[PDB]
RNA sequence: GCUUACGACCAUAUCACGUUGAAUGCACGCCAUCCCGUCCGAUCUGGCAAGUUAAGCAACGUUGAGUCCAGUUAGUACUUGGAUCGGAGACGGCCUGGGAAUCCUGGAUGUUGUAAGCU
RNA sequence: GUGAAAUCGCUGGAGUGGAACCGGAGACAGUUGAUUACGCCGACGGCGUUGGCUGCUCGUUCUAGCCCGACAGUGUUGCGUCUUGCUGGCGGUAGUGGGUUCGUGGCGGCUAGCGUACGUCGGUGUGAAAGUCGACGACGUUUCCGACCCGUCUUGAAACACGGAUUGCGGAGUGCUUGUCUACUGCGAGUCAAAGGGUGUUAAAACCUUGCGGCGAAAUGAAAGUAAAGGUCAGUCUCGAAUUGGCCGACGUGGGAUCUGUGUGUGCAGCGCACCACGGCCCUGUGCGUGU
RNA sequence: ACCAUCUAGUAGCUGGUUCCUUCCGAAGUUUCCCUCAGGAUAGCUGGAUCUCAGGCAGUUAUAUUCGGUAAAGCUAAUGAUUAGAGGAACCUAUUCUCAAACUUUCAAUGGAUAUGAAGUUGCAGUUUCUUUAGUGAACUGUCAACGUGAAUGCGAGGUCCAAGUGGGCCAUUUUUGGUAAGCAGAACUGGCGCUGUGGGAUGAACCAAACGUGGAGUUAAGGUGCCUAACUUCUCGCUCAUGAGACCCCAUAAAAGGUGUUGGUUGAUAUUGACAGCAAUCAACUAGCCCUGAAAAUGGAUGGCGCUUAAGCGAGAGACCUAUACUCCGCCGUUGCGACAAGGUCGUAACGAGUAGGAAGGUCGUGGCGGUUGCGUUGAAGGCUGAGCGU
RNA sequence: UCUUAAGGUAGCCAAAUGCCUCGUCAUUUAAUUGUUGACGCGCAUGAAUGGAUUAACGAGAUUCCUACUGUCCCUAACUACUUUCUAGCGAAACCACAGCCAAGGGAACGGGCUUGGCAAAAAUAGCGGGGAAAGAAGACCCUGUUGAGCUUGACUCUAGUUU
RNA sequence: UCAGAGAGGACGGAAACCUCUCGUAGAGCAAAAGGGCAAAAGCUUGCUUGAUCUUGACUUUCAGUACGAGUACAGACCGCGAAAGCGUGGCCUAUCGAUCCUUUUAAUCCUGAUUGUUUCAGGUAAGAGGUGUCAGAAAAGUUACCACAGGGAUAACUGGCUUGUGGCAGCCAAGCGUCCAUAGCGACGUUGCUUUUUGAUCCUUCGAUGUCGGCUCUUCCUAUCAUUGCGAAGCAGAAUUCGCCAAGCGUUGGAUUGUUCACCCACUAAUAGGGAACGUGAGCUGGGUUUAGACCGUCGUGAGACAGGUUAGUUUUACCCUACUG
């Protein structure tokens, strides 16, 4: 016998993505040998993001994009993201871009392309920059989801600002007891 | 059970020491605390206002907030798996200032102190890390006028 | 607890002393004779003494020497008067007795074992006080004196002798009787 | 049927079982419940010093 | 070597009896129109300077009580952990480490800061 | 049609002392395999590894005894401060010399399991078949060890706690509505489109089709209602709860995978994702509170 | 009443709840509830993972602190309580014995905090707060310098979803009620429940030690006359019992006695010859073994047989026996890491208990559908049963 | 003397009503917690919630005398039909597996476990010690936020009736 | 400056009031207990309403929910003080209340949706009316005519632990015994034994272990009544007592009572005590207890209750295994 603990001995990883995409499990295979073998943790984020879930990419905002490559040095190099690019109509000005991404949506393929940018996919920015020269990793917010406005301490407990779980919104909804002095009390 | 009175079984903590009461000694207000200075609780039963708890009663803690006459005070308390720092706003007659802190303040400034000098005049940095007591080293002891005393047990005495 | 293991106990002289101090510069010495299985014990027991004698334990104290004694000349025969305090079920009690033995080692561990064996006293409830060797006409057990004749004689009456390394079955006749 | 039967008996170890957890460091940050008064000069001092 | 005002630690400073007290000072002290307060100028308040160290106060004295410190009590009492340890049990000792307190004995009897002054 | 299990009869073999069944290990009966080199098995050597038992020989630590000298004593022979013995420490140690302790010591002897730096060799197998050899030996028999009846409630079941005589077949977390999280897929400030219409004859399918609808994109208040752009620099001033103009435009600071530059696995500097911490502003409700 | 239907009425209650391996693995406790056979709640647990690559720890050291229990005290306060002494009560100084709801004093175990980069020094700005006052307090700055400041060990942190549990019981120590209880109620820790294994003849908890499947070696507790693997092994004592004794929990024994025997303590007498009768003795104690005290009902229990310079009691010595424990060797799988152009193979180190419960794998099994691959009157399904394969 | 609406009157009684109680006395017997007759401060008798009597009647409860007897001392014998054996016919209850004991420990009363005592086919007729034997999800007790019959000064209603 | 003590003073005393000394709190502070307090937190007295308006933070219980209570601030307006300062109720630790509804106060407030005015009604904010089972249903009994789901989590009978109580046996001797503690007893104390008493517990059994007594029949234990063999007496003998080895063998017939017990009559060697699921109901009986019928007394408004009395009230199955008998 040896005075050992086993509770923490396995530790639940993705070794390859739960996806059944072909093109999916032929990048997951492409940047496993990648990091394998140039032994880089660029090309090491790049693997664990491949074989990352839904959930942890969240769309990313061509605002951010352009916000990423307007900065002082950053103007030539490649911004790389695994997440899907969106268009924001809120911006006005798109200045020129060179992204590698899964997917880019139509209105910010239409206005990078328009802008004088480059779209170029995961294999190709595998040859362009193997060792993940020149690059500028990016993704969107992950905490940003109505999901996660739940998460947190339980609404009814001293300075919490969880979302409920209600059926609608109204006077008549879950706002009488335990909402405002006026009744017993407010927390 | 027990009734959950605030002083209950508090008797001979908040009471004062033998040949102890009355009038308290002014030093106690006019000692100065600072916004992050550490300070133990010792409730005085003389004052009934701004009492702490008996659960932090011998505790020491950090100031955070600094008023009129008292003083904000961030103290640990263990509740079941989680240790949680409470918030309390204590009197200046409840507090004392923690000398530990203090102690571990003088010895980085004679570290640095020490440091600086030998770095000035020249000299190798010196050892600045407090060590565990080494066994103790070789020696000779000598007899002269210390000769050896023989030793045996004592036989039982009927002490009546 | 403490018991006297160990074949014929070994002899051994420890000296020590209370750690200097500021107050106490220099501290007297002192010395005993212990008889015990190893220096560990040795070293165990004169702290016991020592710390139950004077007010010192073994974290205020150092041990400046252990040594073992031999004994002088293993080829004479003595007798031994052991003075010892041990502790029955219901008191304490002082005792002296008598050993005939070559070595004061051996004296001392037939001590142990006559004492185990007459009052069923351990080690640990036994305190040696002294040991040293009578002469022939200062002894006052019967047991010691009967052995000091010059013309000493007896046979031996009934010999039961253990077959060692043979089958358990024979066809001789045992005989118990020598002359 | 007596049924009151409290005890404390094997609450220390499952307190243990994940570790007694120490409180986070960045606690002494947090400008919580310090006077009004002082806080509200902090606001006027942090609003006006020149960044260069 | 001192006095006064304001203090810090709050008897090593307290309490009892007694001796002494230079100079400043403190104090007692004289008076009660006025301010002020009382049954009462006793206290409090006001105007003074004849007189006194008598008291307070300070220093000193006591095989003084108290207080404080140290030794002894004592490696004792008690106690952490160990034993397929002894004992019917109550309990007891051993191993491994911590480790007191009375009685009794001896010593000490305020230290000191700011400001002003005397010698 | 097929024709199971429980149960039962016959023939042959074998066991059979107050249960029987069962696990582990052999043996027997039985079943089955078998192409000089090679297969299936054994023996003796070598080597590797883990050992088990048992001796000598050097030294090391602490120590003598024998031997010599004086003194003190006496369990004392032979014939009395005698002698011979013997003992005790004390002082010597030349020579001789054993105990005790172990060594980052030296040299051997016997022998075990496992594996194969590998050798020396025997059994058997190359048409059947018989024999021989090898392996199993399973609900057969016999031995040695172990062995209480399952399911369940229970702190506790082999229980003098309950269900269970035996066998076959059937037999128990499902459907749907509504939420939430998680995984995957498509598109993405959008997405899905309903009823419906048009078409479709392998026509209940598939395909086409939406000013409008659901959810999301804006919150807050009971409601009337209102409804989310500031940072920095420089001015005028009735120096205040004022005003003006440029530049930048989603805020500041700390930590931040990665990236960039530069020194020597490591250091420094710069731009910083997500996220975390500490603040700052903006919308709405409300208290206080002014005016322009 | 009977018949059908509402009606598969509801049940916090009883019973059942059907394939295999792998990994992790509890609770009977808190709070609220017309709540006490039940729920919700926190705790304990599983899974998914994600962010990173030094700050933590059921352990110590240093420094500083908290406490009023053990001990101690009442010739110190309060409350009891005996006796006299010096000046019937009274005073003085004493004295015997005490306190869960007394205490001057006060441990051991114990609790907490701190032990550097989120730090130390300066310089140079902000404030409407604070001060008579740059006087302070705090903050700000891509400010300048300094560079890791006890031991040992070790990767750390975050979020979400959810199960079972919410009758406990036992033991060393402390402890309340009770005469006690295999009784009732608590504190710390460890266990059983959930757990097998060697030993205690037998046993949920005792001693040893925790578990893949095998082998060799060595042991723990326990043992070595036969049951029964290991000595009628070696040394010294004690014990005779007309059923002696014989090994933690443990399976009852006391007060009081013995001129049985063995050792010790003390006090005397005795060779100027001690006790008995016309050369040691006497007396009182003490503690080992043995004996009396010691009576229950089916026949019976050191486990049994038996054992008497033991095979008993006590002190010891060599050797030997024996675990699922330790070391090494092989194989299986899990975990971590890694190599290789692969939903895979391989290497490597450590690891492997499990009830309730949670996950994973299943070229485990069954019946359909859309497809695909084939077999069949030269014999499919079904049924009975030898050679093999797979944990 | 306190006190009530009235304070149990006539009667009757250790009663089918008296706890103490096997009340005390007498009667019955050798012997009586029994019977009967008396006594009555009656726990808690009592007058149509009827009191006290009462001839006749009673498959009503009780005590005694006589006659009678196998109820008994103390059992025995006989008869019919069973059981028994045979021919024919032929079930059921029950069944975890099974059936020798002592002690131990264990869920505190074992057929199984440990240590001992032991242990030899196959059967017929009896037997009622054990199988904590079988019959039945204890009709006793408790729990359940499960019922039902009945009652009322429980809560909420209602037919009917009066105004 | 208190409690109290000492010493003085007409009536005045042990106790009225006046005076002086001493007085570490030995008093008082609304209440229980415990802390705290001496130019005060106590007593006397002046003035006052901070027991006011407002929001956050925190402590206590704790899930780190709510209420209640409290703490330290911040803003307003005030009270006392010469001022520093103190004050959000009581020196501190208890003294209390959700949703819905009603009611009141507050804005020169919002809404009544065909346009407006005024009533009326409804809203936003803060209080009060109360849930004491106090995190908060609206609530009387009986069942013996009873029922259902369960419970050995829980009682009544046995068994198990304990032995207070019950029974039995010892040690020291103060006394009894004409004298004499021990012939035989033995107080005050004290040590044990037993489970044939009754209790305590709740471990087993509630999908049932048939619950009193008697009859019948075995066997076992003794703490020995008788008999055999003995020892000691307050043993000269019918007789009687104590003790030892001793359960081999006996320990009866009856009246009353359901009775176990109890009591009496008689004989007898003796009329000993107990166990075996308080031995023994598929062995009996059914007198009692213990369903349903019925009567009385007391209790209850009543249904009904009563270890109070009384009467009547179904006692099933072996053919299986073992044991035993042949
Ligand atoms: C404040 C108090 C309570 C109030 C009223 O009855 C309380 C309600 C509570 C509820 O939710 N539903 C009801 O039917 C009653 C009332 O009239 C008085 C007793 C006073």
């Amino acid at each position: 016998g040896i005075d050992i603990n086993h509770k923490h001995d396995r530790v639940a990883r993705r070794t390859a993505p739960k996806s059944e995409n072909p093109y999916l499990r032929l990048l997951s295979k492409l940047y496993a040998f990648l990091a394998r073998r140039t032994g880089e943790k660029f090309n090491a984020i790049v693997l664990k993001r491949l074989r990352m879930s839904r959930r942890n990419r969240q769309p990313l905002s061509l605002a951010k994009l352009a916000r990423a490559v307007q900065k002082a040095g950053n103007e030539n190099k490649t911004v790389v993201t695994l997440s899907t690019v969106t268009d924001d109509a809120r911006l006005y000005t798109v200045p020129k871009i060179s992204v590698a991404a899964l997917h880019v949506t139509e209105g910010a393929r239409a206005r990078i392309l328009a802008a004088g940018g480059e779209i170029i996919t995961l294999d190709q920015l595998a040859l362009k920059s193997p060792k993940g020269e020149n690059t500028v990793f990016l993704q969107g917010p992950r905490s940003a989801r109505e999901a996660e406005k739940h998460f947190g301490p339980a609404p009814g407990v001293p300075h919490s600002h969880t979302k409920p779980y209600v059926r609608s919104k109204g006077r008549k909804f879950e706002r009488a007891r335990g909402r405002r002095a006026s009744r017993a009390y407010k927390n | 059970t027990n009734s959950k009175g605030l002083r209950r079984g508090t008797r001979y903590m908040f009471a004062r020491d033998f040949r102890k009461h009355g009038v308290e000694h002014l030093s106690t207000y006019y000692t100065q605390y600072k916004r992050g200075d550490l300070v133990d609780i010792k409730t005085n039963g003389a004052f009934q206002k701004g009492m702490p708890f008996k659960a932090y009663h011998g505790r020491t803690g950090r100031i955070f907030n600094v008023t009129r006459g008292a003083v904000g005070i961030i103290v640990n308390k263990r509740v079941r798996g989680n240790i949680l720092p409470k918030r309390i706003n204590i009197r200046i007659e409840h507090i004392k200032p923690s000398k530990c802190r203090t102690d571990f303040l003088n010895r980085v400034k004679s570290n640095d102190e020490k440091r600086k000098a030998a770095k000035s005049a020249g000299q190798p940095v010196p050892a600045l890390k407090r060590l565990p007591v080494a066994p103790r080293g070789a020696h000779t002891v000598t007899t002269q006028n210390n000769e050896p005393e023989l030793l045996a047990p004592l036989r039982f005495e009927i002490v009546a | 607890p403490t018991k006297a293991l160990g074949e014929t106990l070994n002899e051994y002289v420890v000296v020590g002393r209370k750690i200097p101090t500021e107050k106490e510069p220099v501290t007297p010495i002192w010395k005993m004779q212990i008889f015990a299985t190893n220096h560990v014990i040795a070293k165990s027991r004169f702290w016991y003494f020592v710390s139950m004698l004077r007010r010192v334990k073994k974290a205020n104290g150092e041990i400046l020497s252990i040594k073992q004694v031999f004994e002088k000349n293993p080829g004479t025969v003595k007798n031994y008067g052991v003075w010892l305090k041990y502790d029955s079920r219901t008191g304490h009690h002082n005792m002296y007795r008598e050993y005939r033995d070559t070595t004061v080692a051996g004296a001392v561990t037939q001590c142990y074992r006559d004492m185990g064996a007459r009052h069923r006293a351990q080690a640990d409830r036994i305190h040696i006080l002294k040991v040293q060797t009578v002469k022939a006409e200062d002894t006052k057990r019967a047991g010691i004196k009967m052995f000091h004749d010059a013309k000493i004689r007896f046979p031996l009456p009934h010999r039961v002798t253990k077959r060692k390394n043979l089958s358990v079955f024979t066809t001789a006749r045992q005989n118990t009787h020598f002359a | 049927a007596k049924s009151k039967n409290h005890t404390n008996h094997n609450q220390n170890k499952k307190a243990h079982r994940n570790g007694i957890t120490k409180p986070k460091k960045h606690i002494f940050l947090s400008m919580k419940g310090v006077d009004a008064k002082f806080i509200k000069n902090l606001r006027f001092s942090r609003k006006n010093n020149k960044r260069q």
